[PDB]
RNA sequence: AGGACCGAACCGACUAAUGUUGAAAAAUUAGCGGAUGACUUGUGGCUGGGGGUGAAAGGCCAAUCAAACCGGGAGAUAGCU
RNA sequence: GCUCGCCGGAAGACCAAGGGUUCCUGUCCAACGUUAAUCGGGGCAGGGUGAGUCGACCCCUAAGGCGAGGCCGAAAGGCG
RNA sequence: ACACAGGUGGUCAGGUAGAGAAUACCAAGGCGCUUGAGAGAACUCGGGUGAAGGAACUAGGCAAAAUGGUGCCGUAACUUCGGGAGAAGGCACGCUGAUAUGUAGGUGAGGUCCCUCGCGGAUGGAGCUGAAAUCAGUCGAAGAUACCAGCUGGCUGCAACU
RNA sequence: AAUUCCUUGUCGGGUAAGUUCCGACCUGCACGAAUGGCGUAAUGAUGGCCAGGCUGUCUCCACCCGAGACUCAGUGAAAU
RNA sequence: GCUCAACGGAUAAAAGGUACUCCGGGGAUAACAGGCUGAUACCGCCCAAGAGUUCAUAUCGACGGCGGUGUUUGGCACCUCGAUGUCGGCUCAUCACAUCCUGGGGCUGAAGUAGGUCCCAAGGGUAUGGCUGUUCGCCAUUUAAAGUGGUACGCGAGCUGGGUUUAGAACGUCGUGAGACAGUUCGGUCCCUAUCUGCCGUGGGCGCUGGAGAACUGAGGGGGGCUGCUCCUAGUACGAGAGGACCGGAGUGGACGCAUCACUGGUGUUCGGGUUGUCAUGCCAAUGGCACUGCCCGGUAGCUAAAUGCGGAAGAGAUAAGUGCUGAAAGCAUCUAAGCACGAAACUUGCCCCGAGAUGAGUUCUCCCUGACCCUUUAAGGGUCCUGAAGGAACGUUGAAGACGACGACGUUGAUAGGCCGGGUGUGUAAGCGCAGCGAUGCGUUGAGCUAACCGGUACUAAUGAACCGUGAGGCUUAACCU
């Protein structure tokens, strides 16, 4: 049974579930607020905000740390850049979620994750 | 795994009787644009307890 | 934790080094036996001349486990090796008079107080 | 040199698990046998229901076999439901 | 559009078989499509198949079919 | 009869390993297979791991696990002299440096000689490519590391075998 | 013995124990010489038996990752 | 003239095989299981020649007699042929008692020990292997015991298909043959989503007559009960010796169950590392992808058992067989007719669990509503307005609760999850730099770096102001204190 366990497995094997949230995470850094569904955007949650946590004191190692967590070369300077000092008060919770409503063609009851910043 | 009678519509409603969909029991309304979104939900407009999203 | 179907090496001079257990004895249904237990052997590979040949059928005891013993503070003691002391069917003490390896501590009563003389190691 | 050996194409189909109103009215996945020979294969032509063909199981001959498929005698006959 | 994955002696690139507009260009979503459907190999309409040298006929045959006369069967016909 | 995990003959053949059209990842090229989003029960299909014992399971080692390549030493009764035989059992294997700043070998340009002559014939060794072995030295728990890749032996019944 | 009913015939190895197996006896119900006798190197997706290696076959089943089965959305059968 | 002899006489004339088979029928008619007798089977009784040193009765019982049970072998052909799958294993049982163990008593040809044999007792428990297709059987070996039976010789809409059973093949034997033979080896497709009754779980509506939040009393029910051995008494009694207890006490183990994970371990494709082959991130380094997590080594929390804590009780009541006390019938003996006492794992309790849908619907301390009216339903009736509180449902954060419901915690007064700082724990000196060296590589900063759920913390993010449902003194009769 599932007593006092972690995680979620979303019906992808673990060869998807790690190649789905880069994807998720290489859009979210990208766009700073995007429209996915809800079980996706409650725990990709803390899969973007640890590579922010990490991102905050900048060194050489973590540039190579954070380059194993996404594999881009443009969101590594971009994480390194702006989203490292914007949020270098906080003790985390970069994000936010807001329920919007359903979807169309499968009833997929979607949601908006965001950061708090945008104004 | 095969029957022996057609059963009847009294079954059949008796089996049916379950099926009590209700709407949604009431609506809310905002504060600074005013209209009847969803508990807990952001408008059609975009609106969410004041903020104007996008 | 020895049951049936289990090949023990033999710890004594008394000419055999591979047996086979058959039973255990002490209580129906039984399954497992430690030390301090009686079981029932054949012995399968003597040495050239010994005090006992190929197919005798005699009781024997478990003195060294590879599942091992625990002590009454938690802590276990195991062994590398699932071997046996033999027996006699009418006496309940042993044929041979030298014992090899150590034996446990967990043993010493007076049903058996020859075993813990002979070891080198009452461990 | 081989009616030789281990082995992919290619041909065949030994065992077990799936499935037996399934993806298929006989297959799929992990294993198997032969694999320069009495082999395998694309094209065309030949044989014909008491007859054809058979490295022989009454096998196979258009998803049909101890006598195929279609039309006719025929609305065959039935002490039996 | 750009991150991820799968085949790469195939599920990549072509032809003889067989099918016969399924090909491209506009337009439509009622049935068809195992769902939604603006998309289509679906409905409608319009365009699209250019040979002295490449494939068929063509000169010549192999198995085998027909076969003037001819021989033999009641007619059908059977061989040649 | 289905936009069917079925079947159907020919032509072309890239890299890095590799004996190779096997296999593992790939480029040229193509697709994500026309329903989905969730929760993480019994049970079932397909699978990976397992303390002590190791066929007691059962009609039966059925299934599963294991072996598995190249080189060298070695190899029984029996026999139709071929076989048995890859009998059985063992030993070394990664990278680095030297022998040799890339050797034995393969290929082969200039340079020169006659010339029965042309798409020359020889001496010639530049350059390219490149095994295999021995000796030191080094990392891991483990060097055929992944994928492919024989379980072995002992007496019989039947049938020569393919 | 692939043929043997009385039968698990009788003895010996193999096993702690062996209605099957291998070796002898012959009282063969009812083998037997080209519907063939006995024998035999190699071979068989062949019948029967023991041994080493190996392990969820099992004593005794525990956990793990995936495609279903349970919930919500669209399409929506069949035996009786 | 016709042994038409099958003699009312079908022809002047006639034999077999089908497991390769096909059709119409048939429970008229076989096998499987029922139902009916109960001949055989089994188990209790009656007479009692004898056996037993004496002696029918401790234990056996001749020649004979009568029933019970339905249990084997059988008899009848009723249900069943427009089909109820058959033996044995595997998995789950439940009852019967003619009781294998264990419990209590009487007899003995019973000194003790161990037994013989009937009588009461069915709560509980009942072998792992070798061999054949096998229940059995034989054998090896334990234990207190390896019970006997029905349930379609339980159970294939739950599972093997080896046995007998289809198509092929052969040997013996039979027939000239086609092919047969409880004779034999060899290979031989076991289909199905549960409509209903049933059973284990989880739930919504309504009633419990004012409505809601809880805690409970318990008539009934349901799991539970086992046993070994060693030690004290005591080497006592008994016994010539040899042997060797009753009755009570103390300890430790197996089978079966209840939990939990601190200790020992198992898994731990979400946490560290090594490692091959290949392609890319321009490249060297550094990291990631794919080949069952590519192959492995370790491993947190949780889930788990082989890991360790607990249980089976003691007591009370009336009881079955049996021993009694007092004592007539029958002046005497008499457990019995009056009465009185004992008596065992069976019985009711005692241990524990769901337990007021117990309609015989409960008990029980609490918190909330103390407004106006008109209409014919003349009062338990319909409607307009301020009233909408107790409290629950719905929505969001979720959990050592979970299929979906349901149960539990939190909802800006607040830690309910995800985040974050400090720690722990797991792996095992990260990258980068300088030295050494031909280079693989080591050494220093360095037990450094990374870290899943884990224990104590922080309002940065998410849990919205409200709205929605539930109403306004509770019906009637009869009894009792009181103004
Ligand atoms: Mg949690
Ligand atoms: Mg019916
Ligand atoms: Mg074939
Ligand atoms: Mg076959
Ligand atoms: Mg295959
Ligand atoms: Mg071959
Ligand atoms: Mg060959
Ligand atoms: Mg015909
Ligand atoms: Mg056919
Ligand atoms: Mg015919
Ligand atoms: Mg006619
Ligand atoms: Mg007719
Ligand atoms: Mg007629
Ligand atoms: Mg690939
Ligand atoms: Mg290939
Ligand atoms: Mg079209
Ligand atoms: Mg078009
Ligand atoms: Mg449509
Ligand atoms: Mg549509
Ligand atoms: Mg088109
Ligand atoms: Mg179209
Ligand atoms: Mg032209
Ligand atoms: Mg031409
Ligand atoms: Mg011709
Ligand atoms: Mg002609
Ligand atoms: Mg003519
Ligand atoms: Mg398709
Ligand atoms: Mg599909
Ligand atoms: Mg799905
Ligand atoms: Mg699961
Ligand atoms: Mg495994
Ligand atoms: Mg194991
Ligand atoms: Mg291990
Ligand atoms: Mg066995
Ligand atoms: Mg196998
Ligand atoms: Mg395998
Ligand atoms: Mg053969
Ligand atoms: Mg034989
Ligand atoms: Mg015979
Ligand atoms: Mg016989
Ligand atoms: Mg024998
Ligand atoms: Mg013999
Ligand atoms: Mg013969
Ligand atoms: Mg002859
Ligand atoms: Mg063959
Ligand atoms: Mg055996
Ligand atoms: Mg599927
Ligand atoms: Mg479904
Ligand atoms: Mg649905
Ligand atoms: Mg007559
Ligand atoms: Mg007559
Ligand atoms: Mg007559
Ligand atoms: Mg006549
Ligand atoms: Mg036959
Ligand atoms: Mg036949
Ligand atoms: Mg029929
Ligand atoms: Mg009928
Ligand atoms: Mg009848
Ligand atoms: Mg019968
Ligand atoms: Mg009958
Ligand atoms: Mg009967
Ligand atoms: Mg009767
Ligand atoms: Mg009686
Ligand atoms: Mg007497
Ligand atoms: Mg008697
Ligand atoms: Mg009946
Ligand atoms: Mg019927
Ligand atoms: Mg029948
Ligand atoms: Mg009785
Ligand atoms: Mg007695
Ligand atoms: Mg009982
Ligand atoms: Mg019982
Ligand atoms: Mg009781
Ligand atoms: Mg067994
Ligand atoms: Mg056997
Ligand atoms: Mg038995
Ligand atoms: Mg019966
Ligand atoms: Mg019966
Ligand atoms: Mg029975
Ligand atoms: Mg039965
Ligand atoms: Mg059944
Ligand atoms: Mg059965
Ligand atoms: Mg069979
Ligand atoms: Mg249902
Ligand atoms: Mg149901
Ligand atoms: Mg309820
Ligand atoms: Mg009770
Ligand atoms: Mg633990
Ligand atoms: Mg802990
Ligand atoms: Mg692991
Ligand atoms: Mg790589
Ligand atoms: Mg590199
Ligand atoms: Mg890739
Ligand atoms: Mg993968
Ligand atoms: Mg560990
Ligand atoms: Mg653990
Ligand atoms: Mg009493
Ligand atoms: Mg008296
Ligand atoms: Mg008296
Ligand atoms: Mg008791
Ligand atoms: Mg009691
Ligand atoms: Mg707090
Ligand atoms: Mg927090
Ligand atoms: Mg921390
Ligand atoms: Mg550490
Ligand atoms: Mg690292
Ligand atoms: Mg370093
Ligand atoms: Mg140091
Ligand atoms: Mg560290
Ligand atoms: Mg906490």
């Amino acid at each position: 049974m599932r007593h006092r366990k972690s995680g979620r497995q979303l019906n992808r094997n673990s060869s998807h579930r790690q190649a789905m949230f880069r994807n998720m995470a290489g859009s979210l850094v990208r766009h700073e607020i995007i429209k996915t569904t809800l079980p996706k955007a409650k725990e990709l949650r803390r899969v973007v905000e640890p590579l922010i946590t990490l991102a905050k004191t900048d060194s050489v190692a973590n540039r190579r740390l954070a380059f194993a967590r996404t594999r881009d070369n443009e969101i590594v300077a971009k994480l390194f850049n702006e989203l490292g000092p914007r949020f270098a008060s906080r003790a985390g919770g970069y994000t936010r979620i807001l329920k919007c409503g359903f979807r169309a063609g499968d009833n997929a009851p979607m949601a908006y994750i965001e950061l708090v910043d945008r104004s | 795994a095969v029957q022996q009678n057609k059963p009847t519509r009294s079954k059949r409603g008796m089996r049916r009787s379950h099926d009590a969909l209700t709407a949604v029991t009431s609506l809310s309304v905002d504060k600074t644009s005013g209209e009847k979104h969803l508990r807990h939900h952001i408008t059609a407009d975009g609106y969410y307890r004041g903020r104007k999203v996008i | 934790m020895i049951q049936e179907q289990t090949m023990l090496n033999v710890a004594d001079n008394s000419g055999a080094r591979r047996v086979m257990c058959i039973k255990v004895l002490g209580g129906s249904h039984r399954r497992y036996a430690g030390v301090g237990d009686i079981i029932k052997i054949t012995i399968k590979e003597a040495i050239p001349r010994g005090k006992v040949k190929k197919g005798d059928v005699l009781k024997a005891v478990v003195v060294r486990t590879k599942k091992g013993v625990r002590r009454p503070d938690g802590s276990v003691i195991r062994f590398d090796g699932n071997a046996c002391v033999l027996l006699n069917n009418n006496s309940e003490q042993p044929i041979g008079t030298r014992i090899f390896g150590p034996v446990t501590r967990e043993l010493r009563s007076e049903k058996f107080m020859k075993i813990i003389s002979l070891a080198p190691e009452v461990l």
